[PDB]
């Protein structure tokens, strides 16, 4: 089969996640 | 006209229904195994049972953003597996839920009785998910999770409906000789789903 595929965005956690483009 | 799978209504729909399921179903693992906190949680009902909802409007979106992506693909009918999988705050993978799924080549123009059944079926899973804390082990603080897409057998970054899409590692989907739970496994002239719990080991 082709992947696994996931998001490339996480989750959100409860409050906004830090800044971290990479 | 000639036309595909995916042009028919009745792909649509079943699209549209499973969508919806694995929604539901994603809503109610995260409850269930605390992945966010209870507080965030609403009892609703589907498929005539009862459910919990998040009302925590960005997480909200993030599912339907994500599940959104599937449901081309299950018109199409080239979605093998769809995982929920758990991750601790070292970024191991503790528990995935996997919602194997299989359909027909075609669905019938005929429309009628389409869904006759399906909510039953579905219900089924629901109620496995429901008590599934029963025969697991509880996750430690500070999990989250990620949604694994596998489809039918070449860019690494792909956008499906504004959403990226990249592949996952091994480093986030190896689980060494895990415990195996079975759910549920149903069949239907519509569909056929096999839902299991691998469990870090």
């Amino acid at each position: 089969s082709s992947g696994p595929w996931k998001p490339a965005k996480p989750a959100p956690s409860v409050s906004p996640g830090p800044w971290k483009p990479i | 006209t000639t036309l595909t799978r995916q042009d028919l209504n009745s792909a649509q729909v079943v699209a549209d229904v499973l969508s919806e399921f694995l929604e539901v179903a994603v809503h109610l693992i995260l409850y269930v195994r605390e992945v966010y906190p209870v507080g965030i949680f609403q009892k609703r009902k589907k498929y005539n049972v009862p459910v919990q909802m998040s009302c925590h409007p960005e997480l909200n979106q993030y599912i339907q953003d994500t599940l959104h992506c599937v449901k081309p693909l299950l018109e199409k009918n080239d979605v093998e597996k769809v995982v929920v999988v758990i991750l601790d705050k070292e970024h191991r993978p503790v528990e995935k839920f996997v919602f194997e799924i299989t359909q027909p080549p075609l669905l019938s123009i005929n429309s009628d009785s389409l869904l006759s059944h399906v909510e039953q079926l579905l219900r089924a899973f629901i109620l496995k998910i429901s008590k599934v804390d029963k025969v697991l082990d509880h996750n430690p603080p500070g999990c989250t999770f990620t949604v694994l897409v596998h489809t039918r057998e070449m860019e690494k970054i792909q956008v499906i409906k504004d959403f990226p899409w990249i592949l996952a590692d091994e480093q986030d989907v190896h689980m060494h000789d895990p415990r195996l739970i079975p759910l549920k496994t149903m069949t239907s002239d519509i569909l056929k789903m096999q839902l299991y719990v691998e469990e870090r080991a």
